[PDB]
């Protein structure tokens, strides 16, 4: 059940289907966006920990 | 705003495919369109150098890197 | 070589005043907002495109329903011009070719002195003694 | 006084004050990506997600007389905010000029010029000044030292007024002084060993405290007469008193008071003084203060709520026996939770969109069922406390109180300012 | 000159003026500003330096006009003997282009000085 | 519009057709376009006229 | 002027005084009180008849009213006082929307009384119906 | 219970939007605004228009891009300034200017944007045609002449 | 040879002999920056989808595109006065263009073609002061924006609440590189999408015109009060 049930999550939370031609796109909930705002570049915020936790030096 | 489309309705349809078919009759030729849509793709990536702007978009990644 | 680029430059100007008759084909790729998962659960259909299912592999010019409702010997002149204007690039790069030549055979004759430098390809290379020309 | 909490996709990597005088202030965050964030002070909410038009933002610093707001992006660019007015009224008015290196930290000198350390191992600065024919410019780029084999990344730049010099810390631990005018370097002090993240000062500059990730605060002095006519800097003291990093630091002074205070990856929060950093005394603060709860428990069935954020986890006492956990995502940051007497219905808040679950013991374990009140899934919430099981509280964050849940108003009084 | 309009400073001018030391070095750039309005027109130049110090300096300002109808780019360094003497001739330079072969021994840092060009615009 | 000129465009704004023909057949090109009928290249003497 | 502010207002919440407003309507002043005039009789005779005429010599909206009053309101006579009235084309051929016989009788009265008789002889195109214009030919 | 001033081709236009002076700035969009109900909500109460030359045209410019300095517009400012009425002034910059002069001046974005799309209608009278090609004439003549040399 | 219609009248296919796309003309005689004339009588004009960019829009399509020959245009846009000639050639003489451009090193060409050229007002303030061009301007129907300095959506959302009318019609032209460059095309396109829809311009369709030119989409929107 566990790997059919992830996947239906999948089928649930995603936008943009590519269907033949091109691809889709929803929207989003504006009074909430607009009260609790803040999107968050989890990449580029990764990109600078793992910089502060550098290979080279001593963090135990 | 009537919606008749008893007999309208096939009447529309045969209208829409036979000027369809009068009107892609006139475009274009699956047999060389591939070869017109090569030769037009390969005269359109050189009077457009694109691969200076994905070797600059290399070049504006690079920069970023921090030489770990 | 005074020629070859001012015969280059003719045919260059004959290529772009080529191209600026010439159409050229459209990809992109296409991508349309919608609003919530009763309008998207269904991808937005041939009735979305609003037009009969054969003209819909466009990208240019297509109708809808509403406002829908010579053999082959021109697009073989439509191939002629294409060819026309690849062999005009073509030729343009071979002449380019043989005038950026005649154009290093001018350029190696004006002032210095120079060693040799050659290189492991086989063609001949190019290097001088470093100097401001006086 | 107050906590304002977000859920997920979201971090505070950098906040700044607004307090023109004689009017309200306004607090300033960012986001993660390409959004400052001003927040109000009428109820802790957030009046404008301004979008600065560039890259993806690092780093903000406030003008002087908090009349302009430097923020700096990561595709090079620094782009300038004019408040006008004050609460909501953002107008950006220049981009200044757009390097390859991304911006790191910014600072003002006065109204007049802003100083950016930037991510290739140099701190530019540019003129940031209206009335003249010169700015959105850069005017010099001074540069530190790289590594052997390794790019370095100099974190950290504040101002130093009176001593006209800036202040730069780095990924080398290397604390240089550079002059400001002649832009040269003035010391260099390698005395931190790891990177560098955070520095302040006091009024006329006789300090300068610095930390970074070596876990170690420590001093600069320029105090006496020698200090003060060299333009001399010592390394006077040295101090750990923490766990496994800074990524903060602050001061302030006063006739009253005259104290700085350091944070970092550890959630400890320490105080120190400024005049006697090496001298006096040393207050560390707990790692929590629960003004906001996270736990309530309840008599019936002998059990215990604890709610993290979007988040809830009930268990009973036996020993023990660990029951049921929520991860309502739908609910994205999380505010008070209660449940009822006689352990029927639980409020799980949020300060727009908060939800009401019956919970039903099914013997070991306890069944949740949703239930959805329309006035109470849009009300702002801040507090819930239970007197019926049936009917609900309701506080308001417009300073209101209702009463729901069984299918209205209860009217407090009015303030003085 | 206010109507100068992208000056540099001195990392970048600084990047430009040893690229444009390197293509003077190879032999690929050309000195003056009719020379390179010549290669503006037959598309041959990468980019164009120019000196924001000619007097006046609408002897120079006309290639920016055709310079980004045809989309290439362009600098200004403030000091015309200072890239006449990194052009490698004895006289106060207006105007220099760089030429563009795809064989060339400096080709990546020409790539990446023009990304740092375009990068201000 | 011939601001934006380079100045051999200049040197040669009136020999048109002889300048293309002395280009076209390998040939030796002129010297003056329309700026002969000026009076400095007209008080020069010899070919310091051209030059 | 604020009687008929208040007027509107009480619209948006007497025959004798209707006949007085309407003499006063007789008396862009006198467009809003006509519109104020066809108010009084949409929110009753001799005032909307007193009316009529004064509708008859000198905006849009308020020939939308009038139209709103002809909807209100034998019949064979006021629509020949109201087809006397509008017979440019465009109020003749929407009053006379709003008796074909008389209709087409003050068509063929102008048309028999220099580059009009296409012009309102397509009105008969526009308010082509299924008894409407054979009637109204008929009947003229 | 207000008039208000929107330049409109070389003039002045002070119309008169018959409600509060509050009101109808705080809703002003369920107004209804139609062409006949905003038609009949804000009805034409004057334009100084000054002519159709060129120097009419330069005070209308120098009224207009900068500040509100027009003799015109002092004209029309001594034309409705006997109650200390709601004139609903049109510039945001040009709004101490025009706070400077002893008057009560005032989604006013939103009240233009219906005073402008119900002007060529019938708020002057004229023609759509006409306004669009006085409009023209304004641009080609001395806009460019303004900005340009 | 023949000329095809699209759904917008004023945008046609000169298709035959050769292949490709023209519009009408509001000016008789030449060609105004060099192309060839379609003739039928009845005169086309080409314009290149390379040299303009809402061309290439077209060789993109759109379910509805608010450019119709009755529709008012208004024109913020790249400086150069080369697809307003085209905007005006669609839109015919009872609409009208207006194009607002401030660098004046193309407004000397954008006032030489709008004089003979009638369908064309010019505008030659900055594109961010609407409100010191009022009085030149009354409720357009619809906006094309091609500006590439970069606060696009901000300055095309205060030039649509103020002059474009209730329920008209937003088109634009966002770049990637002009005005962040470094992070993907995808990426700054949805996040201008973002920021349009913040603004509460209901989007219907973003593409990329790949071929034409690089990287730069164009989004349109449906406008709501």
């Amino acid at each position: 059940i566990k790997t059919k049930k992830r996947k239906t999550l999948k089928n649930l939370r995603k936008d943009s289907v590519k269907r033949g031609k091109f691809r889709v796109q929803l929207l989003s909930t504006t009074q909430d966006s607009k009260t609790l705002p803040p999107k968050k570049e989890s990449s580029i915020i990764r990109s600078k920990d793992r910089w502060l936790n550098r290979k080279a030096l001593n963090k135990g | 705003e009537g919606t008749l489309t008893d007999h309208e309705r096939k009447y529309l349809n045969k209208l829409i495919k036979r000027n369809s078919q009068n009107l892609r009759s006139w475009d274009l030729e699956e047999e060389v369109r591939d070869e017109l849509e090569d030769i037009q793709q390969s005269i359109l990536k050189d009077t457009v150098s694109t691969a200076n702007t994905d070797r600059s978009k290399r070049r504006r990644f690079k920069r970023k890197q921090f030489k770990e | 070589s005074n020629y070859v680029r001012t015969l280059r430059q003719i045919e260059l100007k004959k290529l772009e005043k080529g191209a600026k008759q010439l159409m050229f084909k459209s990809s992109g790729n296409h991508t349309i907002f919608v609003d919530s998962r009763e309008k998207m659960n269904e991808f937005t259909p041939e009735k979305f495109f609003n037009t009969t299912s054969e003209m819909v592999n466009r990208s240019e010019n297509r109708l809808t329903k509403d406002q829908l409702a010579p053999k082959e010997s021109l697009d073989k002149k439509k191939l002629k011009k294409f060819k026309q204007v690849k062999q005009h690039l073509q030729r343009e790069t071979q002449l380019k070719q043989v005038q950026q030549r005649m154009d290093a055979q001018r350029e190696l004759l004006k002032k210095g002195s120079k060693k040799k430098i050659v290189d492991s390809s086989g063609k001949i290379s190019f290097k001088w003694k470093k100097q401001r020309k006086r | 006084e107050m906590v304002i909490e977000g859920g997920k996709d979201r971090s505070i990597e950098g906040l700044c004050w607004s307090n023109v005088n004689g009017e309200s202030l306004r607090l300033f965050s960012i986001g993660g990506s390409t959004v400052v964030t001003e927040w109000d002070l009428a109820t802790g909410l957030p009046l404008r997600n301004y979008d600065c038009n560039s890259g993806v933002i690092w780093s903000i610093s406030i003008n002087d007389s908090q009349d302009k707001l430097s923020v700096g992006c990561d595709n090079g660019t620094v782009v300038l905010i004019d408040i006008s007015g004050g609460p909501g009224v953002l107008e950006h008015d220049t981009i200044l000029m757009r390097q390859e290196a991304r911006v790191l930290t910014l600072a003002w000198k006065k109204d007049d010029f802003v100083i950016g350390g930037c991510s290739d191992g140099r701190i530019r600065i540019w003129s940031a000044q209206k009335n003249d024919e010169n700015m959105g410019r850069l005017l010099h780029t001074m540069k530190v030292d790289k590594a052997k084999k390794e790019s370095t990344l100099v974190w950290s730049v504040i101002y130093l007024p009176r001593t006209d010099q800036i202040a730069s810390g780095d990924s080398t631990g290397s604390i240089k002084f550079w002059d400001f005018q002649f832009a040269t370097l003035n010391q260099s002090f390698k005395a931190h060993d790891a990177d560098v993240l955070c520095l302040t000062t006091d009024t006329d500059n006789n300090y300068v405290f610095s930390a970074g990730v070596d876990r170690k605060i420590f001093q600069f002095s320029q105090n006496t007469n020698k200090s003060q006519k060299n333009n001399r800097w010592v390394n006077s003291s040295n101090r750990l008193l923490h766990g496994n990093d800074i990524r903060a630091i602050c001061a302030y002074q006063s006739k009253g008071a005259d104290f700085l205070v350091s944070g970092g990856v550890e959630k400890t929060l320490v105080i120190n003084s400024l005049t006697s950093f090496s001298n006096g005394n040393y207050r560390k603060m707990p790692t929590v203060e629960p003004y906001s709860k996270n736990v309530l428990v309840n008599k019936e069935q002998r059990l215990v709520v604890s709610w993290s954020e979007s988040t809830v986890k009930i268990w009973t006492m036996g020993n023990y026996k660990l029951v049921c956990k929520l991860t309502l995502k739908d609910d994205q940051n999380i505010s008070t939770c209660s449940l009822s007497p006689d352990g029927q219905v639980l409020v799980v808040g949020r300060p727009s969109t908060t939800k009401v679950f019956h919970l039903q013991p099914v013997g070991n374990k306890l069944k949740v069922t949703k239930l959805d009140n329309d006035l109470l899934l849009r009300t702002s919430t801040k507090l819930v406390k239970f007197i019926d099981n049936s009917k609900i509280v309701i506080c308001s964050c417009e300073d209101d109180v209702f009463i729901v849940d069984l299918e209205q108003e209860v009217e407090l009084l009015e303030v003085t300012s | 000159n206010p109507k100068a309009f992208p000056l540099a400073d001195a990392a970048l001018t600084q990047q430009i003026l040893d690229v444009v030391q390197q293509a003077a070095n190879l032999r690929q750039l050309k000195k003056g500003a009719n020379e390179a309005t010549k290669t503006l027109n037959r598309g041959i130049s990468e980019f164009i330096i120019m000196a924001a110090d000619c007097e006046p300096i609408e002897i120079l300002l006309h290639l920016p006009l055709l310079c980004e109808d045809k989309n290439v780019p362009y600098v200004f360094v403030p000091s015309r003997v200072a890239l006449g003497r990194a052009c490698g001739v004895s006289r106060p330079v207006i105007a220099a282009s760089i030429t563009t072969n795809d064989a060339s021994a400096i080709k990546t840092q020409i790539y990446a000085v023009k990304d740092k060009i375009e990068t201000l615009l | 519009s011939l601001a934006k000129s380079p100045a051999s465009t200049i040197q040669i704004l009136g020999a048109e057709k002889a300048l293309f023909r002395a280009l076209k057949t390998k040939h030796d090109t002129p010297k003056y376009g329309l700026l002969y009928h000026a009076s400095l290249v007209g008080q020069a003497t010899g070919k310091n006229k051209g030059k | 002027g604020g009687l008929p502010v208040l007027y509107a207002q009480e619209t948006l919440i007497y025959l004798k005084e209707h006949g007085c407003t309407e003499l006063t309507n007789v008396r862009a002043s006198p467009q809003v009180q006509n519109k104020l005039l066809l108010v009084i009789g949409s929110l009753e005779v001799i005032l909307h008849s007193v009316m009529p005429i004064f509708t008859f010599m000198g905006p849009a909206l308020i020939k939308n009213s009038k139209g709103n009053e002809k909807e209100e309101m034998h019949v064979p006579r006021h629509r020949r006082v109201k087809l006397f009235s509008t017979l440019v084309k465009a109020l003749g051929s929407f009053l006379f929307l709003i008796l074909v016989n008389f209709k087409i009788g003050e068509a063929r009265i102008l048309i028999e009384f220099h580059v009009n008789e296409e012009l309102s002889g397509l009105n008969d195109l526009l308010d082509i119906i299924k008894l409407l214009t054979s009637s109204k030919s008929s009947s003229e | 219970y207000v008039l208000t001033e929107t330049s409109a081709g070389y003039a002045l236009l002070k119309a008169s939007d018959k409600k509060i002076y509050k009101s109808s700035s705080l809703i002003q969009d369920l107004d209804s605004s139609d062409k006949v109900l905003k038609e009949f909500k804000i009805a034409a109460f004057s334009k100084f228009n000054s002519a159709a030359n060129a120097l009419e045209e330069a005070n209308s410019i120098i009224e207009g891009k900068v500040s509100s300095q027009l003799e015109k517009l002092l004209e029309e400012i001594k034309k409705d300034k006997k109650s200390t009425l709601i004139v609903s002034e049109t510039k945001l910059a040009n709004a101490i200017n025009k706070l400077g002069l002893n008057f009560n001046v005032v989604v006013t974005l939103d009240i233009y944007r219906a005073i402008k799309e119900y002007l060529p209608e019938l708020l002057p009278g004229m023609s759509d045609n006409d306004l669009s090609k006085m409009s023209l004439g304004l641009a080609h003549s001395i806009g460019r002449h303004k900005l340009k040399f | 040879v023949v000329i095809e219609p699209h759904r917008h009248a004023g945008v046609y296919i000169a298709r035959g002999k050769e292949d490709l796309l023209v519009t009408k003309n509001m000016a008789p005689g030449e060609s105004v920056y060099g192309e060839k004339r379609i003739s039928v009588k009845v005169e086309y004009r080409v314009w290149n989808p390379f040299r303009s960019k809402l061309a290439a829009g077209i060789m993109g399509g759109l379910d509805e595109l608010f450019i119709a020959p009755g529709k008012k245009v208004l024109y913020l846009g790249a400086a150069s006065g080369t697809s307003v000639s085209h905007v005006s050639d669609v839109v015919g003489p009872e609409g009208v263009v207006y194009a607002v451009e401030f660098s004046h090193r193309p407004g000397r060409e954008l006032i030489s073609m709008a004089k003979k050229r009638p369908n064309i007002i010019p505008i030659i303030e900055d594109a961010r002061h609407p409100q010191k061009y009022r009085m030149l301007i009354g409720m357009v129907d619809c906006v094309f924006a091609d500006v590439a300095q970069p606060d696009q959506a901000r300055i095309i959302a205060l030039n649509s609440h103020m002059f474009l009318k209730d329920q008209g019609g937003v088109v634009i032209s966002i770049k990637a590189n002009c005005i962040d460059s470094t992070v993907d095309a995808e990426t700054v396109f949805a996040r201008e999408v973002q920021k349009l829809r913040e603004e509460r311009i209901k989007p219907l369709e973003q593409l990329t015109l790949e071929p034409y030119e690089r990287d730069h989409c164009i989004v349109v929107g449906r406008y709501m009060r």
